[PDB]
């Protein structure tokens, strides 16, 4: 029951908020909940209205492009016209939950239709109908809303004329004790699967809460704009631990500690951009495990030393590095044989990125958002991973002579293939495929909810529902109501659709709005590959220059500083060549004033390939000249010996 | 000569890849720091290295200069980088839009000029890649992602033939097909997808290039005799090297299967090579003296 | 006599220069025929395996499949059909006296690489089957050397076929099995149930006499008259499934009875299963988990597992033909791995 998003552990803060929320509704007063993005406004909101014997739920989410027509249509499925507007129920009142009311944007004259409509129905107790000029009196229908603070970009500050009629509640973050209790309950539910470790539920929860607190304190927003932490990270940690325990083998204490460390690595430290920050997180994991789980026989807790994968076996267990590398090599050879062919080099970082992408793509509603330098292996790596799991890859062919119609048609085809044909789809979205803000709005609608409602309307809506009913009757499921068909359809879409976002230049404003968008940030899984470190560069260069003859001359090993050589210590000319190429790449990127921008390693790979080809050609020419002069000198020596003999 | 092959290959490959989009001062600074890095890690390079002399021959230089290329060494290096980028599609940045003529003269009638602001652009591009004609695409600032599998070379081998996916259909390729992309506005926004996967070069004229062109012009008109003498010695040395190679091949053929006449010709040729090298050894530092003499004109001009 | 089980260790080991793609057994003499990934066809003696009896390179690219047959004319010899990625199909002949390969003819016509080949004889007429990446299954004649009929049953490329009389089944990359009547050229039924592309499909053949068999016995005189009851498939989803072949209107397909239905599904492979082969009442299979498994038809559970049989993948497996009384079922089994090991199991 840990995958159900409506499961709420009742703590004292939740009960207090439910009580004051009920008291505020019963006073006939609007409610605005404002707080940090992981505070739990929607969760407490839906938990309070779900177990209510007096109020119903009208779940609507506001966007940048929102009109009063959406609100009126959402009322029409729960309200009846008798002039007076009344809910369909006779006893239960109606509550409109409007999530993210800050998202609607002002016009060119600094006002929004939706907030004024809410103010009109919330102060004058009704509204004026447009097509026949009638006043619709509302007598028992309530109204609430939730929003993030307007300090962060994307949240439009809203007029006091509307907020003066609604009581504002600030939902802060839960304290340390509350989080410890909640995830103690969560880990008890998880460890019910493993009965021999029931006594370790409390220290694991305390370790996770301390990890979240330290990660929020250290990696603040001042370093990077996407360093935003929340209890949703802890919930994703619990869900990942469950997903790994459920399909895994029998687990010991060391295996469970390493598994929790792997999940913490893949959730808290996927988005870390610096090597020093990743070292700080590794030290943090060491300190947390030492303080809260004092167990010996624990290996390295580095990212490369924690390789959990279910590809090599029938269960999610910790695989060896060499066997995994061999399996990835053979699978990639088969993939290049059966699909597009590129000359990739298998290094440790690529194996780790394959593992985390495969972990994310195996989750229900598992979307991805990959950030890094160009030519770091994101699109081809996602294609290979989707080929391993059998996901059908759909790539939008968006060019400059395109508009929202072509993108909408591509998305419609993807949705139809996902539902009507029951084929798992891995839609890979690049930042170059998004030109205007409307594409980002469509992607936000697809990610935040499980469907874009504005895509289907009228005759298209009718034929889509007819096809949906035909598909439901084809599988022998007794569904007749429109709500059952619609929520089964959005469940199928949320089950069999994976969207992978590829971002190459996060410094750019378009990619900045792509990352900072609330629907993409709170749903997708960030994976900051960034630029290549010197170890990966050394591995790639050593795997790329070992196929060419380079050791022909004597090479004197010099004396150098320890930190001026990044490759393993120099013994042959290949190590010196690799170190020279890495050093010049670093110097060139440093002296071109690139700043804190990611460094595309395309220059390095192109230089390696050009060096290999040039060394091959030059050594062939030199060997040809050597053979020619040797043959000539031997012939001349034979001739002079014959002359001296006779 | 053999002990200094790896360092020269490293320098030439780095010069081909990294230095496409740098002006002359930054090219010299990066080259001297690369030479310092080679000297630090105990790899021996050529002390008198020159990129044009090492990589391309005199025949290619004469072919480029006859086709319409400028006499500048920066433009010669850029053209050599463009013609040696067999894997990455070269990206030419011409403020004057002149190199289209040079490439057309190099490839003759096989060249086809397209643009990114056309309507039948994609269909004639598919026809050209099916036939195998050299394609030059202008207005590179408005790159259209239809050729994203031609830029990244994401081909699939359909057995005995190679195929690329353009649009919603599979089109064949040819072994002699070459793609060129042309740009005219240096301030245009090149997409990162193309920019990371092309051999971007700069045929621009900068203030350091003003200094070099000022020196070139004052050497051409102030003392033309030294310039034509150096050109004559270079051409004579190349022709004499070819003649010595031909005489060596003839002597090897004679030894394998007259001999005195061939030996006398080889000895006379070798003495002529020695005399020519001795004459040219005492003439090169005069050019360096003239460079040291014509620095104030460059400084005043810039 | 059909209850032979190989021991836990190989009887002998064979060294090859490159990866082994397909292995077949000579049905009269103890000689193996081991293909390579460099197009080379080898031949080793089971008592003298230090040096090959022959080594012929006739394919530019890697050999994809192999199937041998001993000719029965109402002179008798061996016909070895090797298929490869060099766009060609080559038909050989084994010279028993001189231990040499003498090519009879080469068969062309496919637009892409080929995957599997089969050869069978109905009544004094030898035919060679093949499947290719061009989504078309075309068969040839051994004497004429010209194509007879072709058909495209699948949207994507087929991967494995098998033959019996005038019926051809074909697994493919769109995870759908199809059984096509070759003279009619129309698919009788379509398969569904595997989540990954199919690897090897072959017909399940009946037996003459046994105490009890659940998978090779026709349950009715209608099945006996039809001559086909069940078929077995292996695919990249680590599963082996048994399909019941629906019988259409009698050949014209039945809209209400034109779909395969899975009967018994065997699981336990840690990676992709590559090749299968049925012998007696045992379903031998090899996979990519460096192992060879010995399934059982009756109980539906594995009896013997050979863990770590190879360093790399286990590409191909082959045993002797048991269903035909003309070809004796001798007690040798040879496996073929990716790690250049053609292990042979005898006695
Ligand atoms: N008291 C609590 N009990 C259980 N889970 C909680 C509690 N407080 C916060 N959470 C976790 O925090 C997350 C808040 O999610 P959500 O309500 O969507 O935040 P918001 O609505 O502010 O975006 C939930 O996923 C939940 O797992
Ligand atoms: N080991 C490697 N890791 C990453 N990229 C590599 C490796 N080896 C080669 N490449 C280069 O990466 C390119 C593919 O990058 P791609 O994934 O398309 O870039 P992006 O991640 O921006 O989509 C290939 O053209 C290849 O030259
Ligand atoms: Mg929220």
């Amino acid at each position: 029951e840990v995958m159900r998003p409506d499961i709420v552990i009742p703590t004292i803060d939740t009960i207090k908020h439910e009580k004051i929320f009920y008291d505020l509704l019963n006073s006939k007063r609007g409610i605005i909940l404002c707080g940090p993005p992981g505070s739990g406004k929607t969760m407490i909101m839906n938990n309070a209205l779900r177990n209510s014997s007096l109020y119903d739920v009208v779940g609507i989410n506001f966007s940048k492009d929102t009109t009063t027509e959406h609100i009126l249509s959402a009322l029409h499925r729960h309200t009846n016209y008798v002039l007076t507007l009344l809910p369909k129920s006779d006893i239960k009142n109606l509550v409109l939950f409007c999530d993210e009311i800050n998202l609607p944007k002002l016009d060119k004259y600094g006002s929004q239709n939706v907030v004024l409509f809410l103010r009109q129905l919330m102060e004058k107790q009704g509204f004026w109908k447009t097509p026949e000029n009638k006043w619709v009196t509302i007598e028992r229908i309530h109204i609430v809303g939730a929003c993030n603070p307007p300090t962060d970009p994307g949240r439009i500050p809203m007029s006091e004329r509307f907020t003066r009629h609604a009581a504002i509640l600030y939902l802060g973050y839960p304290s340390g004790k509350s989080l410890s209790q909640i995830y103690e309950i969560y880990y008890k539910a998880i460890f019910k699967l493993v009965p021999e470790f029931r006594s370790y539920t409390e220290p694991f929860a305390r370790a996770s809460v301390h990890l979240y607190n330290e990660c929020k304190a250290r990696y603040s927003t001042g370093l990077q704009s996407h360093y935003l932490f929340s209890p949703r990270e802890l919930t994703r940690l619990v869900r990942g631990v469950y997903t790994a325990i459920n399909t895994g083998p029998r687990q010991t204490l060391r295996s469970l500690i390493r598994l929790w460390a792997y999940e913490a690595w893949r959730i808290f430290a996927d988005r870390l951009v610096g090597v020093k920050e990743k070292n700080s997180f590794e030290q943090l994991l060491y300190e947390t495990v030492d303080k809260y789980l004092p167990n010996q026989d624990l290996g390295n807790i580095s990212s490369t030393s924690l390789l959990f994968s279910g590809l090599l076996s029938l269960d999610f267990k910790e695989v060896n590095k060499t066997d995994l590398v061999n399996f990835i090599e053979e699978r990639f050879k088969t993939f290049c044989d059966e699909e597009l062919e590129v000359p990739m080099v298998i290094h440790e970082s690529m194996v780790d990125h394959i593992l985390r992408i495969d972990r994310a793509l195996k989750q229900v509603q598992g979307h991805m958002m990959l950030i890094g330098a160009s030519r770091t292996g994101k699109t081809i790596l996602t294609r290979f991973v989707a080929w391993l799991n059998g996901l059908k890859i759909v790539q939008p062919k968006i060019h400059r002579h395109s508009n929202l119609s072509d993108f909408d048609m591509i998305l419609k085809k993807a949705i139809s293939d996902c539902s009507l044909k029951e084929s798992r789809t891995c839609l890979i979205i690049d930042e170059s495929n998004i030109l205007e803000t409307a594409f980002l709005e469509r992607m936000n609608t697809l990610l935040a909810n499980a469907d874009i409602p504005d895509l289907f309307q009228g005759e298209e809506y009718d034929k889509l529902l007819n096809n949906l009913r035909n598909k439901t009757r084809s599988l022998g499921l007794l569904l007749d109501t429109e709500q059952e068909l619609y929520d089964w359809f959005v469940g199928e879409i949320a089950k069999n659709l994976h969207v992978v976002f590829t971002i190459c230049d996060p410094t750019n404003n378009k990619s900045s709005a792509m990352i900072s968008s609330p629907a993409l940030f709170n749903r997708c899984i960030i994976n900051w590959m960034g630029d290549w470190d010197t170890k990966t560069m050394s591995q790639v260069a050593n795997n790329m220059v070992d196929v060419v003859p380079m050791e022909f001359t004597d090479f004197i090993v010099p004396e150098v500083n320890k930190e001026l050589v990044f490759t393993e210590p120099i013994q042959t000319i290949r190590d010196a060549v690799v170190n020279i190429l890495i050093h010049f790449d670093r110097n060139f990127y440093q002296k071109m004033k690139v700043g804190v921008n990611p460094r595309s390693p395309g220059y390095f790979i192109d230089g390696l390939r050009a060096l290999v080809k040039l060394v091959t050609a030059k050594y062939q020419d030199l060997q040809e000249n050597q053979r020619f002069v040797n043959v000539g000198l031997e012939k001349l020596n034979e001739s002079v010996l014959k002359v001296n003999e006779l | 000569t053999s002990q200094e092959l790896i360092g020269n290959c490293i320098i030439s490959s780095i010069y081909e890849t990294y230095f496409g989009h740098l002006n002359e001062r930054e090219r010299g600074d990066m080259l001297v720091i690369l030479k310092r890095l080679l000297g630090k890690f105990a790899v021996k390079y050529d002390v008198n290295y020159r990129f044009i002399d090492y990589l391309v021959t005199l025949d290619e230089k004469m072919k480029w200069l006859e086709c319409g290329l400028d006499k500048n060494d920066y433009f010669l290096e850029n053209m050599s980088i463009v013609m040696n980028s067999q894997d990455a599609v070269p990206f030419l940045l011409d403020p004057s839009s002149h190199m289209i003529t040079v490439i057309s003269n190099y490839y003759g009638n096989k060249t086809v000029l397209l643009s990114f602001l056309e309507e039948g652009f994609v269909k004639r591009l598919e026809n050209a890649v099916r036939f195998g004609s050299v394609v030059i695409i202008q207005d590179g600032e408005f790159f259209d992602p239809i050729i994203s599998r031609l830029i990244s070379r994401e081909f699939n081998h359909a057995g005995n033939r190679v195929t690329v996916e353009i649009g919603d259909h599979e089109v064949d390729v040819s072994g002699d097909f070459k793609l060129f992309i042309h740009s005219c506005d240096p301030s245009g926004d090149i997409p990162i997808f193309l920019r990371s996967r092309v051999r971007l070069v700069h045929f621009v004229t900068n203030k350091e290039s003003i200094e070099t062109r000022i020196f070139d012009i004052t050497l051409t008109e102030e003392n033309a005799e030294m310039q034509r003498k150096r050109e004559d010695l270079i051409k004579l040395n190349t022709e004499y090297r070819l003649k010595l190679k031909n005489l060596e091949k003839r002597l090897l053929e004679e030894l394998n299967n007259e001999l005195m006449v061939t030996l006398n010709n080889l000895k006379k040729e070798a003495m002529n090579i020695e005399k020519k090298l001795s004459e040219s050894e005492e003439f090169f530092p005069q050019f360096d003296n003239l460079v040291e003499e014509y620095s104030i004109i460059g400084k005043h001009s810039v | 006599v059909l209850k032979w089980i190989p021991r836990n260790l190989p009887s002998c080991l064979i060294n090859v220069e490159s990866s082994v793609t397909s292995v077949k057994l000579h049905p009269n003499l103890p000689i193996v025929f081991v293909a390579t990934d460099h197009g080379k066809l080898y031949a080793f003696d089971l008592f003298n395996y230090t040096i090959p009896l022959a080594s012929l390179q006739s394919h530019t690219k890697a050999i994809t499949s192999m199937d041998v047959l001993f000719t029965n004319y109402t002179k008798n010899y061996l016909v070895i059909v090797t298929a490869s990625k060099d766009l060609q199909i080559h038909v050989f002949k084994w010279v028993s006296e001189e231990c040499k390969f003498q090519q009879i003819r080469s068969l062309l016509g496919h637009e892409h690489i080929v995957s599997a080949v089969k050869i069978w004889q109905k009544n004094n007429d030898v035919h060679i089957a093949s499947c290719s990446r061009d989504q078309t299954v075309k068969i040839w004649d051994f004497h004429n050397g010209w194509s007879l009929k072709t058909f495209q049953p699948h949207s994507q490329w087929v991967r494995s076929i098998d033959v019996l009389g005038d019926y051809i089944i074909s697994g493919s990359h769109d995870t759908t099995l199809r059984l096509t009547h070759w003279p009619s050229g129309n698919g009788l039924s379509v398969g569904t149930g595997h989540e990954f592309p199919i690897e090897k499909v072959k017909f399940i053949h009946f037996i003459e006499d046994s105490p009890e068999i659940r998978f090779r016995t026709p349950s009715t005189d209608r099945y006996k008259n039809w001559g086909m009851q069940y078929c077995v498939s292996a695919s990249r989803d680590r599963t082996i499934k048994i399909w019941e072949i629906p019988l259409p209107t009698l050949p014209i397909p039945n809209p209400t009875d034109s779909n395969f239905r899975c009967v018994l599904t065997l699981k336990g492979h840690l990676s992709w299963v590559r090749d299968i082969s049925i012998r007696g009442q045992y379903l031998f299979s090899c996979a990519d988990d460096k192992s060879v498994r010995c399934w059982d038809l009756n109980t539906g559970q594995c009896l013997h597992v050979w863990e770590k049989l190879h360093t790399g993948f286990v590409n191909c497996l082959d045993l002797d033909v048991d269903f035909d009384s003309n070809v004796t079922p001798r007690q040798m089994m040879v496996t073929g791995g990716l790690d250049c090991k053609s292990n042979v199991f005898m006695r």
